[PDB]
RNA sequence: CACCAUGUUCAA
RNA sequence: UGCCAUUUGUACACACCGCCCGUCGUUGUUUCCGAUGAUGGUGCAAUACAGGUGAUCGGACGAAAGUUCACCGAUAUUUCUUCAAUAGAGGAAGCAAAAGUCGUAACAAGGUAGCUGUAGGUGAACCUGCAGCUGGAUCAUUU
RNA sequence: AUGCUGUUGCUGUUAAAGGGUUCGUAGUUGAACUGUGGGCUGUUCCCGUCCAUUCGGAUGACCCUGCAGCCCGUGAACAGAAACAACGGGAGUGGGGGCGUCCGUGAUUUUUUACUGUGACUAAAGAAGCGUGACUAAAGCAGUCAUGACUGAAUUAGAAAGCAUGGGAUAACAAAGGAGCAGUUUUAAAGGUCUAUUGGAGAUUAUGGAGCUGUGCGACAAGUGCUUUCCCAUAGGAAUGAAGGAGGGUAGUCGGGGGAGAACGUACUGGGGCGUCAGAGGUGAAAUUCUUAGACCGCACCAAGACGAACUACAGCGAAGGCAUUCUUCAAGGAUACCUUCCUCAAUCAAGAACCAAAGUGUGGAGAUCGAAGAUGAUUAGAGACCAUUGUAGUCCACACUGCAAACGAUGACACCCAUGAAUUGGGGAUCCUUACGUAUCUUUCUCAGCACGUUUUCUGUUUUCACGCGAAAGCUUUGAGGUUACAGUCUCAGGGGGGAGUAC
């Protein structure tokens, strides 16, 4: 009940090929435009921000704590976004008015695991890396 | 309506034979439905066939030897070229020893065997195994 | 009527393998033809001329006692209806349920068996027309 | 080609009918290609007549080709 | 056939 | 009040002391509507019109300056169209977060069988009317 | 990786998914048939004549593709019929008749396309790889060897379309629709029409070649008998067939199919007419409610509007919604029967059409009963609910509109094959793989040569407990969810993790 043969048929599977295509959602976000126009990140990655202010995002249940993440703003096009800051510490790497390189993390923009609404990271904070200055290889400037 | 008389016929042999029947009835019959069953018979898939006359399509008694596994139709009737003999040979056929591919060809209905041999191409009609 | 309906209805008639007179009639070829191009100027269609000769004079099959069918012989006497016997019956079938219809104007059945009725007249004038029984500017009624 | 319309004055649009392959799909898709034709009054071509057309110059914005035999019906 | 509503969060 | 067996239903499984629905509060987020505000390009065609090209005259010293007309046309300004972005009082919807409030709608005949459509009512799950369905709690009882 | 985009190759009863039903265009798909030939020569039983009596006996079977020549269907010949498909300005200075080529030009009646086999043309770099110890390798095209030698840089795949050519199965385009139709030679005669030579060239000019038509005449055919056929005492017979495909016809029909008229049936209410007297109602208990100005009850009747109980069912009709008294009507519908007619007219469908339960809407009617809203009782912690009493819109009809169902079989349409045993509805028919065989019951003075039944066939429909097979299972099973990794009959619609959301624009 499925399908056509007909050797002059090809028209029908053509057309009936690319409309079934955009219900597949990796297709569909591969070839429509409100798939860059709304990433924070241009299209790209490793977008850079400016810290604006510091939260605690409590984790989902059944974990118990408060996630130690930044709020920033990005420059390349002004969308004020929340960012994870990974490892024991490390928001005393970074103040506020300092410029972060902010990657994704994980899945392609949908929030790794235990964090709420949660789907970029810190890579590095005033142009050192900031697990660099976990580790101690380096530390920041001025 | 029924579209294929050939797809009807090879799908009416090969019920009955999984069924193990000795014998089938197939309506309607064509010239190309027995020029497909004198392929079987040469390579000794069948038995003798009697094609009853109407003034209509005949119908066509085969009597079955327990030796077919499965023959089918390949629509529609794809062309198939020299070089794709062991493409479709690969696809349809479960070896290369034994089964056979029909084609309608210029020279006749063969099978895929003899129109390697020949150098000839066709459009495929079936199989039988 | 398979064509429109669900009707699988297997009633016909089955023609003999022995496409030969029976030999203990002794009506010529050429007195049939006189007695079909009698019936046809007495009024009779070409399905009515059959009957009457299938059950009273004992020729089943004209075709067989003459070599050529009944409306062939027609069409060579001159003796031909105007549209064909199959468009008449339709035709006069839809005009007798459309005089229903303007008195009982809420026939609701009637309505849509006339559809079906129009939708075999255009389908076989179609055919008529193409195959030129028919001249091509013919347009049914309504 | 096959006459399509001949509506124009001395000009005939023929119509060509062809049958694309597709390589991913096994099978076939009518297309056609309509062509302006010039048409010469030696020739009174149908619609429906198959003609032989022949490549010349542009003798307009549209006409390339020009009949040279016409196969009636 | 009167009425009879509810039991915090993980974990074992 | 409990226990044991069989049958049946279940969305229960640390198992009815179960599971679970909506409104309402708190926090955070992304959309949409919205008087009004406003941005960057297109297309459309309207005038004005820099330059030049061709022509016509011109003829200082053959041939410059300059006339005049036609044509190609930049740019300027306006008129709507159209695409892409954007501010907004107010009004909502949705989603996401450790244990706030109100009931208890659903799951068992879930205690009024559930559910579909539609229409009206209600803090809120929802109730009610009408015609359907069994995915029902009946494959069954003038032989 | 992902048969999680499925052409190969996916799913769609319940997991996401068949669209409410029909008609229907574009589209895709579409039944059979006109045929591939032949000859020669190789390559021991059992059936009977004597014994014995519900059981024995001595006494006609079977056994020994390969090469050549075909008027290559059969006619008809022993070149004629059948079947076939003129330029020297030419050719390396033109290779007395025949033969046969080459080149170019005229006159004569027509078959393509897809497919398929071979070719012809198609830049390197890149890919494939042939040589070679750049020290190996990634490379590169180089180098290798005993007053210079063999030099190498081979080859192949490269989309479609374009070019040439031969093979003719399958399909395709086109045309036809068969009364719409397409007698050959010898011979001499009549009339009449617009180039080559005579040395050239010019101008006149009759004859003649070959063709034009109206005849007579000599042969041979004819796919339809003219020594006929009609009248009376004038070409008309040569056409595949009739699809267990569609259409139409004719016939007794069959059904809660539809439309329209009348007429019935009890019942729920409401009335008066007759009587009664003290409560009825309602509930789990009650209370709102009715009642000595007479309720409830009982009897007959009347009015009005709905609705057709039991019979009523794994029954029928209809495309689906849906349809249940009767009688008179209107147009239909399917099935069945048929040695009627037709002859591919078909299947399925974007777009487009017409129907479509209930609620709802508009305008008129109707207004009995039930009754969303609302009002009173009660239950309750609360009760905006269930329960009781009411009651508006609605229910019902007419004409418009809507088009939202668990519109279900949660199952698209059309074909095909498919094991078994009870039944049921309508129609019809009988009473070494076998050359055939069985018939009862009871009603019967007029919709009566009748009705029902019994045994058996068979077609169409709605199903049931039962073989494969299938499925994750529940289950499905000629009514497929079977005939599916051994995956291709045709067409079509939808789905792609849960939501947001059937939301926003
Ligand atoms: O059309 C039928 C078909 O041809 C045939 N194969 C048959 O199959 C059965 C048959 O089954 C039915 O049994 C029914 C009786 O209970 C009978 O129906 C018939 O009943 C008679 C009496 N009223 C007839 O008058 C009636 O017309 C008829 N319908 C059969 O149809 C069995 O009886 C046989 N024993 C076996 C057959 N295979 O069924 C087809 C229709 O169902
Ligand atoms: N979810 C984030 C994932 O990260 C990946 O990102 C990168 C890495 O995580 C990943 O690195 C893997 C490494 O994890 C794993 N342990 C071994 C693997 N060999 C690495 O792969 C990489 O390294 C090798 C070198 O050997 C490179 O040759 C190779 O091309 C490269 N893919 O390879 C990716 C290339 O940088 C995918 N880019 C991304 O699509 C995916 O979603
Ligand atoms: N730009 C329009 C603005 O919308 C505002 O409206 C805001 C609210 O009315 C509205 O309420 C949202 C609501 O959509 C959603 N259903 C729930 C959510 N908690 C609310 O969110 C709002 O309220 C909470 C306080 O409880 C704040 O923490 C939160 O930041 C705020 N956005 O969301 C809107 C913002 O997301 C205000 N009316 C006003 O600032 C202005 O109209
Ligand atoms: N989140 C979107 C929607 O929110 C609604 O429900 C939301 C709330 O109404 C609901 O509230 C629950 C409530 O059920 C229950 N009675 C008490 C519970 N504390 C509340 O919880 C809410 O509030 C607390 C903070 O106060 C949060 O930590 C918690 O994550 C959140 N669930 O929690 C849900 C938030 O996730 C709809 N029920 C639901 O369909 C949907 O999830
Ligand atoms: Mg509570
Ligand atoms: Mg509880
Ligand atoms: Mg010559
Ligand atoms: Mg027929
Ligand atoms: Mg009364
Ligand atoms: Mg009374
Ligand atoms: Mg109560
Ligand atoms: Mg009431």
């Amino acid at each position: 009940m499925t399908k056509t043969n007909g050797q002059n048929a090809a028209r029908k599977l053509v057309r009936l090929r690319r409309r079934n295509r955009w219900a597949d959602k990796g297709w569909k976000r591969a070839h429509t435009f409100a798939a860059k126009k709304a990433n924070p990140f241009g299209g790209s990655s490793h977008a850079k921000g400016i810290v604006l202010e510091k939260i605690g995002v409590g984790a989902k249940q059944p974990n118990s704590a408060i996630r130690k993440c930044v709020r920033v703003q990005l420059i390349k096009n002004d969308k004020k976004i929340i960012a994870f800051v990974p490892n024991d510490g490390c928001l005393h790497f970074i103040e506020e008015n300092d410029e972060v390189l902010v990657s994704g993390f994980g899945r392609s923009g949908h929030a790794v695991g235990d964090i709420p609404g949660v789907r970029f990271k810190i890579v590095k904070v005033s142009s050192v890396g900031l697990y660099a200055l976990y580790r101690q290889k380096k530390e920041k400037p001025r | 309506t029924m579209m294929s008389v050939l797809a009807n016929a090879l799908r009416t042999i090969a019920s009955a034979e999984r069924r193990g029947k000795r014998q089938v009835l197939i309506r309607p019959s064509s010239k190309v439905v027995v020029k497909f069953l004198q392929v079987m018979q040469k390579h000794g898939y069948i038995g003798e066939f009697e094609i009853i006359d109407d003034h209509r399509a005949g119908k066509i008694v085969v009597n079955l030897n327990g030796r077919l596994n499965k023959c089918g139709a390949i629509c529609p009737r794809f062309d198939c070229a020299t070089t794709d003999y062991e493409k479709w040979m690969k696809n349809i056929l479960p070896s290369r020893q034994f089964g056979f591919v029909v084609l309608t060809t210029s020279l006749g209905i063969m099978d895929h065997e003899e129109a390697r041999s020949r150098n000839t191409g066709g459009k495929v009609l079936g199989f039988f195994y | 009527v398979r064509m429109h309906g669900n009707g699988r209805g297997k009633a016909s008639s089955a023609l003999p393998y022995r496409r030969t007179p029976p030999a203990w009639l002794k009506i010529a070829s050429r007195n049939v033809v006189k007695m079909v191009c009698k019936s046809s100027r007495k009024g009779m269609m070409p399905s009515q001329i059959g009957m009457e000769l299938r059950d009273s004079m004992g020729i089943a099959q004209v075709k067989n006692v003459t070599g050529r069918k009944i409306l062939r012989i027609l069409k060579h006497s001159g003796l031909a209806p105007e549209i064909p016997e199959d468009l008449y019956f339709l035709v006069k079938r839809a005009t007798q349920m459309r005089k229903h219809l303007e008195r009982h104007t809420t026939d609701r059945d009637t309505k849509y068996r006339l559809i079906l009725v129009e939708s075999r007249i255009h389908r076989l004038a179609r055919y008529y027309k193409r195959v030129k029984q028919l001249p091509p500017t013919w347009k049914y009624e309504s | 080609g096959i006459v399509h319309s001949t509506k124009m004055h001395r000009t005939i649009v023929i119509r060509r009918n062809y049958l694309h392959f597709i390589k991913k799909y096994q099978r076939y898709q009518k297309r056609h290609k309509s062509l302006a034709v010039h048409c010469s009054p030696a020739f009174d071509p149908k619609q429906g007549d198959e003609v032989v057309v022949g490549q010349c110059r542009p003798l307009s914005k549209t006409i390339r080709y020009n009949v040279l035999e016409v196969v009636s019906k």
